């Protein structure tokens, strides 16, 4: 909130507008953001679905039910 | 049902690699070496308590079908008993079987019974 | 950097959008690809414009049929790594190993792409910018992806297990540097079996680190104890119980310069403090501390206390003189004066004071002569940050020694004002004892709790304290700058006013009033406002936040203290001479085993 | 708009995507209310993050997969609204409802505003 | 010791490695064993250097067919015990029991080895060096490992149950001294059935402990209630409820000096402290406290309260005198004087205060006479151990009584400094009320939390205190020596400055200041540094650490205070005369039951 406040009120000369100029890349007048991620590969979530394609707080939580 | 199809929603997203909304054999082929959604919803349909469903619905704050640790801590602080944050993670380690940092209805009901 | 990386990635996507040959390759439009292959004028030496090839594209998009159609006309691209700047040694073999397509790998080997081709790109590096580190040679990629049959095929077609990397890494090293899997243990045992034979475990890295020591510093404790299992030797069972033994040969490394233990206890990674909870090293450090370390530490601290009290009574009887001059001034009381050095050294009492001073300075010099060459061995920024090693305790004592050296120089030059550095070095030498306060069990975790706490939130209280008192002290000096200082006090000028407010914030001095005389109208309001805003308001918040913080770190501080005591142990066994330290172990050469020390241990099972 | 104004259901979101499929045609999504609110901005100030990420589903474009890791890009066109006077972000952070502060934690916006802070905002704030 | 065990184990293993006959024995090299047995000239009575049978080795490594070949060759090795220092009577029988090879045991008994052999070696000892103790007998080993058919066969081949080891170990006693197994109850019931005869449970150990008293002092409450199950006697059930009765004869320990319940409460183990929660004993102590213990405690507390006041008012009126001399000196105020003895006792008021002093000293001497013979009966280091007993409470009343005995002599000798023991004895004797706080319900666990805490973390604070306050006191004396002491105050010399730092550390005295005169320039920084390390930093940390340990400790004190009151009860009823304590129980001798005292009890429950 502080960020967007000061970035509304300060002049534009200090700031290029963030984004990726796809018009340079022929995408045209729309700015993008590239991001990647490394995920884990849990086999157990895959196994059953492809196969189909073929202690204090726990006690009280039981007591609360 | 709604948490059930929430499981198949993220599952179909895991099958769909390019995210086009379909599952091709090439997406199926990349799965085998590691070893539509209404089409996927219909296909998994033939493969498949009240208070527990009532218990989960007040617990999952956003209604994504998956309780996080911060949602649990917020319930645990709402419970009124003091706990640090490390054993809350152990509670996730106690229940998350497939290891997604989450609990569904099915991981919940095996804990309760 | 990262921005440069994403920019050149998007430019790579532009160049793959550019040529219709590569675009139809990544689309696998094999009908048009038959037209392009039928075209003689379609140049097949055309590579990716930012440093890639068409087979790399087909390997990315897994279009193996198009790859087969590519391999007849240009099989030589199968043997070609391309010339991108972060991707300088990369071949399609690496992508095919990554995507686990054994038919594609088999077709690449059918063209005979060299496995020994190694790939060391700029992105192919241990980096915080890099998200994944997988090693250099394709064997490392086969190992980390865990495909058994592929690395079997690599063994069948070459791919020497002795593989030397940039940073001297080997397959063992990158297996250690890995998010842990039980499957990695199976891969490890597999390649250990496929090793023929010195032994391959004996090689260190380019830094000079064996994979045993790398596993020790990285704490993959499943892999650690599993690797220990090969050296584990059981002796006999009976009834419920089982006597076994361990070879403690590589775990000591007393003949080496850098031991295993000082390597493990000196690490920036946290989880290594867990790895000392493994059984043989736990029994070893327990036996080793219990037999010797605690009496030596007690007698050392006792002699240090005996030094400090002699220093103290040296500091008592400083030679002094009556003040010679007349004050000619009220608000001026200075009745004392220094002596001269020729004036001082006059009595037998001065003689015994001087020999006590000699004791102090000869105890001062040995601190430097002890610890100064130790500082050059390790990084000093590494040396001071380690609270387990007592770096901040080393901070105090060197300043202590410097000031007690300096004050004698100040004396010998007949220079005044030695009382101030004496007052500094006195309280610094007295607070120096908390390093030696470690050794008791009851006393141990408490001081590292308070050492955590003084760095913890004390500044958060301090900065707010400074600004709020900077407000109110100025307010009080303005509201008392008009009237008789003979009646009000504390607010003559601004510097005594701020110190008055500092005294009276902490409630140490009672609030100022004279009930005989009259008092101005505003000060009641301002002082009451200060009292409600300062005295009870956030002082109590300090108590509450303090209690919550102690409540949270109450688990961890004992885990810290257990590492702290064995850090102390290995330090003192480093610096003491060896005739005080006999060999801990079982000389099997007495028993015909030969030049090895073992440890026998037993229990019943649960 | 009234599909947004609901106890949040993927069950209802199937009906949402269904009616979006029955959009057989100017762009129907570009409608503001009497208050001037697009349903994108309505979902943003409402913070139904399941509905928000389903709204984000067609905003994605993947680029490549690479074993266990995959790159993609987002379109940040409607999220900025720099040409408008009413920015989307201030419209989010100025709200009476509490849980809108949760929509700060979305995978497009979080690293974006963090980057924009750590390159720019902290030195200007310190020197001010 | 423990280290010596390593050397002897490895040397024994070396001698195992040395003998190739023993190598083929331990490795079951049965072809080569037939080769060695084909040798007549081979000695087959080879023993290890510590002294072992090759059959012991084969029994260790379960090469039973080689053991059959050896017993076929030489059965006489089967009857040989070990000659070791740790293993002075060890046979293959105990080994075959503990490793459970029943056919091998049958082969051993087929040669007819004596079951009643005694393996009483050094490692066969209840020791912290030894891991698990069981005693000597093969019967004990078959019982503790829980094999039925082995000890059944032992009973079939003699092996008398009535036996004893060192320290009086009998089979039931060592069955009690076990980690909890469900099989132990079954084997206990089995051997109890196999006893056929005074009873066998009546015998104590060498120490004089019946096994019921052993189970009491250990507190294996499952085994306790299963033993108590025989002592139960139901009377009638109807509807949802059931009336029954218990025999409290065994739980009484009536005629003995060694009372059962004090023996229960005089234990080091915490878990036996649990055994108070059992159904007969809780009802009995509740009844016995409720009918007698609370008013008897309150009347004695009231009497001690009244006793303290006479000593108080005696201490008020001391004989005083105007000071004879002239002090002639500033900083010299000695305006009164101790009064002489023959000068003192001259009025009626003198007679009043004299007999008031006589009351105090005659109370003190009978406090001594009551206190002393308790010490020799019990362990004296134990007597100061248990806070349930209140040992450290006993220490201070002993010292109080000692000082109030001592202070008479200085009057009798007219010795100067009469106030000097008196003030100490006064302030210590007023602290003699805290034992009585456990009698009140709301007041009980509070003072034991205090007593826990003063030993708990107070020393942690105290040892940190002296160093930092001593360094700052030294800094303050070597910053105030430059100056006239009349204008500064609090820092004239080193002891008063040392004490002054202790004064204004805990904010007893306001910080020193002066208005008219200026201050030393160095003092400001030093005092500010002391103020910021001193008050808000470490005192508040002590508050937080206090609060953190309060919650963690606060559970156990309730059970501990409930444990205190029954020890108080038995110590109260033991030393009183007998007519104030009638017989608890139900005399069924009137009722044809005969000389036994019972307890009716009923319980509604769900079905
Ligand atoms: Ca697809
Ligand atoms: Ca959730
Ligand atoms: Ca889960």
């Amino acid at each position: 909130a502080t960020t967007v406040m000061l970035e509304r009120k300060m002049p534009r000369f200090l700031w290029p507008r963030s984004g990726i100029c796809g018009y340079e890349y022929g995408l045209g007048d729309r700015w993008f953001l590239r991001v990647e991620n490394h995920h884990d590969q849990n086999p157990l979530r895959v196994l059953r679905y492809v196969e189909a394609f073929k202690h204090r707080g726990w006690e009280i939580l039981r007591r609360n039910t | 049902t709604e948490e059930q199809i929430a499981e198949f929603k993220e599952a179909f997203s895991l099958f769909d690699k390019d995210g086009d909304g379909t599952i091709t054999t090439k997406e199926l082929g990349t799965v085998m070496r590691s070893l539509d959604f209404p089409e996927f919803l219909t296909m998994m349909a033939r493969k498949m308590e009240e208070e527990i469903r009532e218990a989960f619905r007040v617990f999952d704050k956003d209604g994504n079908g998956y309780i996080s640790a911060a949602e649990l801590r917020h319930v645990m602080t709402n419970l009124g008993e003091k706990l640090t944050d490390e054993e809350v993670d152990e509670m996730i380690r106690e229940a998350d079987i497939d290891g997604d940092g989450q609990v569904n209805y099915e991981e919940f009901v095996q804990m309760m019974t | 950097w990262e921005q440069y990386r994403d920019r050149v990635n998007m430019l790579q996507q532009e160049r793959i959008r550019d040529s219709p040959l590569l675009q139809a390759a990544k689309e696998n439009d094999l009908r048009l690809l038959k037209i392009l292959l039928l075209n003689q004028s379609c140049d097949f030496q055309q590579r990716g414009a930012v440093g890639e090839t068409a087979l790399h594209v087909a390997a990315l998009y897994d279009n193996l049929e198009a790859a087969t159609l590519l391999m007849e006309a240009a099989p030589e691209l199968a043997k070609e790594p391309a010339l991108c700047e972060p991707f300088v040694g990369q071949t399609a073999l690496h992508i095919a190993v990554m995507n686990q397509n054994l038919n594609l790998v088999r077709a690449l080997l059918a063209r005979g792409a060299s496995v020994s081709a190694r790939a060391t790109g700029a992105a192919f590096r241990r980096s915080p910018h890099n998200l994944i580190y997988y090693g250099e040679h394709p064997l490392s990629f086969a190992a980390c992806v865990g495909s058994e049959e592929i690395v079997r095929l690599l063994i069948e077609h070459g791919a020497d297990i002795r593989a030397q990397d940039s940073l001297g890494n080997t397959v063992l090293h990158i297996l250690i540097l890995q998010p842990n899997k039980t499957f990695a243990c199976q891969m490890y045992n597999l390649l250990l079996s496929y090793d023929e034979h010195q032994s391959l475990e004996l090689v260190p890295n380019h830094q000079g680190l064996t994979p045993f020591k790398l596993a020790g510093v990285e704490g993959n404790t499943v892999m650690f104890q599993h690797l220990m299992q090969k050296r584990k030797h059981v002796q006999w069972t009976c009834g419920p119980l089982t006597s076994t033994l361990y070879d403690l040969t590589e775990i000591d490394s007393w003949g080496e310069e850098l031991s295993f233990l000082e390597l493990v206890v000196s690490s920036k990674k946290r989880e290594a403090r867990q790895i000392l909870e493994q059984t043989p090293v736990k029994e070893l450090v327990s036996f080793k501390w219990k037999k010797y370390g605690r009496p030596y530490f007690c007698v050392l601290a006792s002699l240090y206390i005996l030094y400090m009290i002699c220093f103290t009574t040296c500091c008592i009887y400083r030679p002094l003189k009556l003040r010679d001059d007349n004050r000619t001034d009220p608000r001026d009381i200075t009745i004392l004066q220094q002596k001269l050095l020729q004036e001082a050294y006059v009595t037998h009492q001065d003689n015994i004071r001087l020999v006590g001073e000699l004791v102090t300075v000869t105890g001062a010099v040995i601190i430097l002569l002890l610890e100064i060459p130790d500082i050059f061995r390790v990084g000093a920024s590494r040396y001071f940050g380690q609270t387990i090693l007592g770096g901040p305790f080393h901070v105090i004592i060197i300043t202590y020694a410097s000031l007690v050296l300096l004050t004698m120089v100040m004396r010998l030059t007949n220079m005044n004002g030695e009382v101030v550095p004496l007052s500094f070095a006195l309280v610094l030498g007295w607070c120096s004892v908390m390093y030696f306060a470690r050794g008791f069990q009851m006393l141990g975790p408490f001081t590292i709790m308070i050492q955590k706490m003084i760095f913890g939130d004390l500044m958060r209280f301090c900065w707010l304290m400074a600004v709020v008192i900077l407000g109110f002290a100025s307010a009080f000096h303005i509201t008392f700058q008009t009237e008789d200082p003979n009646n009000l006090g504390e607010f003559s000028d601004y510097p005594t006013a701020l110190f008055s407010t500092f005294e009276l914030f902490l409630t140490i001095i009672d609030g100022p009033a004279n009930y005989s005389v009259d008092l101005p109208f505003m000060y009641c309001i301002t002082y009451a406002a200060f009292a409600i805003i300062a005295t009870l308001l956030m002082l109590n918040l300090f108590i509450a936040m303090m209690g919550d913080t102690h409540w949270r770190v109450a688990q961890e501080r004992d885990e810290l203290w257990r590492a702290q005591v064995v850090a102390t142990t290995v330090m003192l066994e480093r610096k003491m001479p060896r005739f005080l330290w006999p060999r801990s172990g079982i000389c099997g050469y007495e028993y015909g085993l030969g030049d090895r020390w073992f440890l026998r241990v037993e229990n019943h099972h649960d």
